[PDB]
């Protein structure tokens, strides 16, 4: 994990497998037992929270995903080629960090609209 | 048109304050038999073209490790023999002497051992640093505020290195810049799972068996303008220190409580010398010249002087450290004003170490002829208050000792869910 | 969660998103630490049991599902419109409560038959 | 034809008996620094067109909270100073008096403090409710069955409200019907995550600082025909109660054990008065008239009389409550037979509260001039046995005190997997 | 679980449902509470490790799976009919056990190639 | 061409060393109220056409169960009354006698009960196996190395069977071959979730209330050539044993420690007999003949002789077992050299059982007339060192007692992920 973090957005988009893989393990009695027990409960809770966030969107079980919602320009007006070949994921998040919550709400309600459209059967 | 898209596992790392778990390599106090074995397999991952801010002397890992080593010491010390019966009046006197060395007393008391029965006289020796007179008549120093339990000899408190790892979803970023002064940005940062080295060595004014710096000498301090905040200095090259207690002492295994054995000094066989430390005076002079040059680099060509401690307690004014079983306290006034330099060191037994209210410990004697060879690699300096700056060794807060090793580690949680635009429809 | 529970079966069939959503969170050292640790282990065990039950049928990862098995009349002979427009979920379960286990066994074995039919490749 | 179909998350809730976790708002006994912060954000969800059965005085939450507050008190009380050395014979005598108040004694004993050494005389005052004579000669009342540890003054046992939440998959349904009498069905039921208010106030025969009822006065009782089952009555309007201990007392910090400090009454500076509670007699008369009217509503026009307790212990026959550090016991025979009504209250120190075999506690004195202003909001009534019904205040079981607040809460697990028919093929 | 273990590979390939089913349950305060708590943490960790291994391959949520990679002969040259009708799964593993790690690495990298081939959109 | 394929849940089971959890059927020491209820539902699954290697006397389950029953006994024994005050000098004398039985003494001491006050004389009886003379004058035997806490009478330590289950992903394979001798391969192996029977009965040289063997008699031993490794022998048919303590003894509830109560023998009402075990001599002779025939089957027609223990302690040389509250030690020299055979048995009170340094226990007396009827089902034999083999009862290691029941259980983890070739493309 934390591999091409220094590379561009597009370059990072190709090497995301390692972060997905190394999430349930490492890089491969109150003395210490409770410490590792709490650690390994926290690990699975983090993994399951990621799974839940992927599930309530239309990406349950997919490394790559696409949605139906196109975002408004106010969040960012940067050009695509500049976006995917000049900066990294962190500064992109920092630019968006003020808007992450809004998109997740937009994501989840978009799924509800999509499922109900597909629920007509 | 473009559409937002969700990627699982983009490289974004959030902030700190999670829990770390121990890992020991191939008994002692900080239980090695209680951490998962380290798969040694030294593995890192250099992050090219990155930069981030480290803020060393506010780190989480230092606080976690200190609060945890307290919970290890004060939990391994839980089942050992207590000391409340051994606090009777002590009828002592001086020991035989031949040369000018007072310091040790041949105390005698009455110990409850079989309850409502004959009580032995049971003479025992005690240093005149473990004794207070309630004016002929004496008592244990720490029988006025706290009762403490002797550290059982079967376990040994010499340090072996610990490896602090991170659980899944947490990575410890490590800054490999040579000239890094603790805080600020730095380049060439790698990511790690388990920390390197870091031996929990408790000391004061002289970091012992610590990790050397690289290239030049670095200075670390909260605010160089402030006076109350500590100062840490690494060393370009280790200064060898060789400290010896040259006596042969007997260990009286005495009863006190059914299944309560207390170990007191029995007798000294041979000559009565002084415990003392040794340092290479030429090497120390060169090291002092280099470090004061480095500090004058940090100040506008200001003359800098060194002075010893002012008025603290014996745990602060002296190079307090832990040798192979014993606790030494050395008056380092000689260093700071082919020929070696000698430090006179007094040895203490009932110590209040980490300065807790409610804690002390009795260190059972070792059977004579103990030596400790180590490397001075750190200096803990503070200044107080004309056109001159005076630096003194200064401790008090033990956390700084851990801060000198974990200065290049931060913990970060991974944010694998990323969102970005592309031409993708459903 | 527990939304249209007062509304009809059909009305409840449209507002089932909130119960599914709020299942890994709330409505958004023996003092108390062990209490919340045991609570949050119970939470994930409940969530994982639901996931297992959904997986061993043909509904792994779907809020809406359909099966191939049509149930026997003996369990209920009520008309569809009366079921879905006059009645809630609760005493409907109470009506089927005596037969709940049988359908689960019927569901899982019907699932196995569908795989082995699709496993011919 | 129709086919069965599986829906994930239909609204079905099963029964109770799971585990709840604490949550405290923005030290004390029930550790506030040990529960997760409450995101206050008052949020509920009204369930229109539902109905369900509540069975208040069989609830799980009451038992969990009581068994848990016991595990908090008896765990914060674990590391405090014990009392076994302070149980010697006490040579006491009477205190100086000026007006008709016996009640306090100037006891004197011999305390083991430095072990096998001189023992102080160390006079101390003690109430004549903490003393039993072994016939001049006296002893601590609770040194015959159980030894208990003084509650350390650094922590304070005044109540601040606790919020009991539910983990994921568990919701606490709350009945908002005004006229609800604890058991039966009720409409307009909302769902909640974290409970409201509920302050753990320990009292007897007078619920203090409790939650008011709404509209009218309600009566709650297992079986009105049965006699042994308790009776709870809420109050339409709180009755103000103002209870004062008007003395200025000195706190003798005395040694007993190395690091064992015991706090005893030192002296009373000023006049010797009696502790006494105050109630508005007109307000209490109106409240009593209204409540007896409500109870006669529950009986066939039967005349109802009130009588005090019969033969219980001082923890039962009196309005036992906890003021700002002290434990008051008030003989409430005046209420039950512009002008205020005064209750004479005796203060106790070594109490056996919750009535455990193996537990008591020493309450260190507060430095004089203590007042408690609170609201009577509940009555704990029982009847015993012609054509008349007699009601008496009655306690014993502490659980009822928690039952008066959690009367509108049940815990239910969610059954998200639902099965139903529709026209769907695969 | 551990059912047709004595039967042939082909026979075992038909009765694998029970092992998949009985993995989150059985065959249906330091006294003992910590013991069962540690046990039920280990159970879910084992189940989640299996889920992760299935997910990072092209078999997320499938009892039966096929892959694009054909293996080399060196691991085994036994005939198909002999393999699936003469021995059991354990001796097959013992024959392959020296190669299990290699194939998993081959499995995961083959999976990545298939995604990036399907990621061209 | 063929392609590899992944199957979820193929039948492959890996090795052992995981954790097992208790399960009790419909108080006592090994808390029954602390294990999950067993769904009895006897369910197994025979594995036709399989074979695997069992290695009985290296198993994990034996070690886990022994290390766990130690953690249960030494945790239920944590809160009971200690014994340090009861270790004063004991001024004893002989008891009245009528027939030739020394064995019991009418000791007297001074007990601290109200601290710094009058101390009772408080006579009490003690066996001359709980007493050592410090030469008229005596003391408790275990007041020289360890202080121990009397097992509180409210709890009873009679054994009821425990069921050791396995968590998910772990199955305990059980070998059902009748002629299985512990180690080697065996056919007709079933799989289980929860183990059968296994009652934690502590004994020596005579397994009591144990599981019978089937068909013939089996011999289990690490290496028949080695001498230091133990030997276990099951029994074709149980040999009934009936052991009685025929006295009526009084229980003096005495104080010592405020809130602490110590229970000592009060007096013997009636005749003074000896405690003695009973065995059917004809049945035992037949059993001995059959077992020595079975062992001569294992040796080249070698004559085999039996001899008693050589020089061990009273916990080893005698059939030490636990009756309904008391601890019996029987000199079994009679068995090993219509008519019954009688064993003289001495009863002990302060025992060091499991042979720990730091542990003993005081067994409060039972109120007379105790009998234990049980079945001898196992023999613990060892041989030492011409053309003859001599077998002696021998204990020491308690683990063997658990090994006689768990000889047919191993724990295996499931490997559900299997890989195999077929014609399948994507
Ligand atoms: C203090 O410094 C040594 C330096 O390392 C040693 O260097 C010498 C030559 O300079 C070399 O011969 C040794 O192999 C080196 N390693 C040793 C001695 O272990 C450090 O290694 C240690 O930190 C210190 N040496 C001690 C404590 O003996
Ligand atoms: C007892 O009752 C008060 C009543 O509430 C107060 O009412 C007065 C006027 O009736 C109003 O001026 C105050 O703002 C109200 N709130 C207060 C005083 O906090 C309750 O609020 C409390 O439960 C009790 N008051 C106490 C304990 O002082
Ligand atoms: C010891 O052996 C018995 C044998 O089983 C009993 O056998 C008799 C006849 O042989 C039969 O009538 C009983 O019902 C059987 N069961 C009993 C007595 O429980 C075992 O059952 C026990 O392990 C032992 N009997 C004891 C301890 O009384
Ligand atoms: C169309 C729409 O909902 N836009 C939202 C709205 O909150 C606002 O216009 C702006 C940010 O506040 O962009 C976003
Ligand atoms: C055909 C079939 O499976 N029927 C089942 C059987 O259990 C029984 O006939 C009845 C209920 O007991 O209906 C259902
Ligand atoms: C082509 C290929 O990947 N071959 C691998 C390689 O490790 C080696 O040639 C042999 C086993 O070591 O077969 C396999
Ligand atoms: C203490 O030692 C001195 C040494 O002179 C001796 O005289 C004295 O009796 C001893 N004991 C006391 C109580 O002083
Ligand atoms: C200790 O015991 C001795 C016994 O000789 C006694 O003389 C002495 O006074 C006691 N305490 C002192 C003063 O050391
Ligand atoms: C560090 O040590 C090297 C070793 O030769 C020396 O060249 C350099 O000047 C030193 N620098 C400082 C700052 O001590
Ligand atoms: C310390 O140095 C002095 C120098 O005089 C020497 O005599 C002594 O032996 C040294 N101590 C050691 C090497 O332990
Ligand atoms: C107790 O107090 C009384 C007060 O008269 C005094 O006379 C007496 O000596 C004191 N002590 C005892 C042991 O009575
Ligand atoms: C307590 O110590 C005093 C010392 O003057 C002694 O006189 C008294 O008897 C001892 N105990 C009593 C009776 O209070
Ligand atoms: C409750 O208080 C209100 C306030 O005015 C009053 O109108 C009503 O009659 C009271 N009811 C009862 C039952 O006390
Ligand atoms: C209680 O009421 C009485 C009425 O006589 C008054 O004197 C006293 O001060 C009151 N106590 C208080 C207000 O604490
Ligand atoms: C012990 O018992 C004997 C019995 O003769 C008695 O004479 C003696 O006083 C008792 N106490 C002591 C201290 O010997
Ligand atoms: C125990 O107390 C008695 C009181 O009569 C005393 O005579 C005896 O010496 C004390 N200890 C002994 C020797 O038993
Ligand atoms: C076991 O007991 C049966 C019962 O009759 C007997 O036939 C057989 O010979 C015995 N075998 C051994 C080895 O004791
Ligand atoms: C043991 O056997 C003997 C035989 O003489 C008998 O007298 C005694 O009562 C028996 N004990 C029992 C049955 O407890």
């Amino acid at each position: 994990f934390l591999g091409a973090a220094g590379s561009t957005m597009g370059a990072a988009s190709n090497t995301l497998t390692v972060q997905a893989r190394q999430l349930l393990s490492g890089i491969v009695l109150g003395v210490w037992g409770f410490k590792q027990l709490q650690a390994r409960v926290l690990a699975i809770e983090r993994y399951l929270e990621v799974q839940q966030l992927l599930g309530i969107w239309g990406c349950s079980g997919k490394l790559i995903c696409c949605t139906a919602v196109p975002w408004n320009s106010t969040w960012s007006n940067k050009t695509q080629e500049d976006i995917w070949d000049n900066m990294t994921w962190m500064q992109w998040d920092r630019e968006i960090s003020n808007y992450t919550d809004t998109i997740y709400r937009l994501l989840e309600e978009s799924q509800f609209q999509q499922e109900i459209n597909e629920k007509d059967n | 048109n473009l559409w937002v898209t969700v990627y699982y596992g983009v490289p974004v790392w959030k902030e700190a304050k999670t829990t770390l778990f121990c890992a020991s390599d191939a008994h002692n106090v900080w239980a090695t038999h209680a951490c998962v074995p380290t798969d040694p397999n030294p593995q890192e991952m250099v992050l090219e073209n990155v930069t981030e801010n480290f803020n060393m002397w506010k780190n989480d890992m230092v606080d976690q490790m200190h609060e945890d080593i307290i919970s290890l010491w004060d939990q391994s010390l839980k089942p050992c023999v207590k000391l409340t019966p051994l606090c009777v009046t002590l009828n002592c006197t001086n020991v035989n002497v031949t040369n000018t060395n007072e310091e040790m007393k041949n105390c005698s008391f009455n110990t409850t051992t079989e309850i409502r029965d004959k009580k032995q006289k049971e003479y025992a020796l005690f240093y005149r640093l473990d004794i207070v007179p309630l004016n002929s008549e004496y008592r244990l120093i720490n029988c006025n505020t706290s009762t403490c339990t002797q550290i059982c000899p079967k376990v040994s408190f010499d340090p072996i290195p610990i490896h602090y790892c991170a659980p899944a979803g947490y990575a410890i970023l490590k800054c490999n810049n040579k000239t890094f002064n603790g805080t600020g940005p730095c380049n060439n940062v790698s990511t790690v799972q388990c920390t390197h080295g870091i031996k929990p060595v408790v000391s004061t004014q002289l970091l012992l068996n610590g990790s050397l710096a690289e290239e030049e000498i670095i200075i670390r301090s909260e605010n160089l303008t402030d006076n109350a905040k500590t100062i840490i200095v690494h060393l370009n090259e280790s200064v060898e220190i060789n400290c010896t207690r040259p006596n042969n002492m007997t260990r009286k295994s005495i009863r006190i409580g059914p299944g309560q054995t207390f170990y007191a000094l029995g007798d000294i066989i041979g000559d009565i010398r002084q415990p003392h430390c040794n340092i290479s005076e030429a090497k120390w002079n060169k090291t002092l010249q280099r470090v004061k040059k480095k500090l004058k680099e940090h100040f506008p060509n200001k003359t800098i002087k060194f002075a010893p401690s002012s008025g603290g307690d014996l745990e602060i004014t002296t190079h307090s450290f832990n040798c192979r079983g014993e606790f030494f306290y050395c008056n380092t006034s000689k260093l700071f004003n082919n020929s070696t330099i000698t430090l006179p060191c007094r040895i203490k037994q009932i110590i209040n170490m980490w300065q807790e209210v409610g804690r002390c410990m009795y260190a059972p004697p070792i059977a004579g002829n103990i030596t400790c060879k180590s490397n001075i690699t750190g200096l803990l300096l503070t200044r107080d208050g004309n056109n001159t700056e005076t630096f003194r060794p200064g401790g008090g807060d033990m956390r700084d000792n851990w801060r000198s090793e974990l200065y290049k580690y931060k913990v970060v949680e991974i944010k694998p869910l990323g969102i970005a635009p592309t031409k993708c429809n459903r």
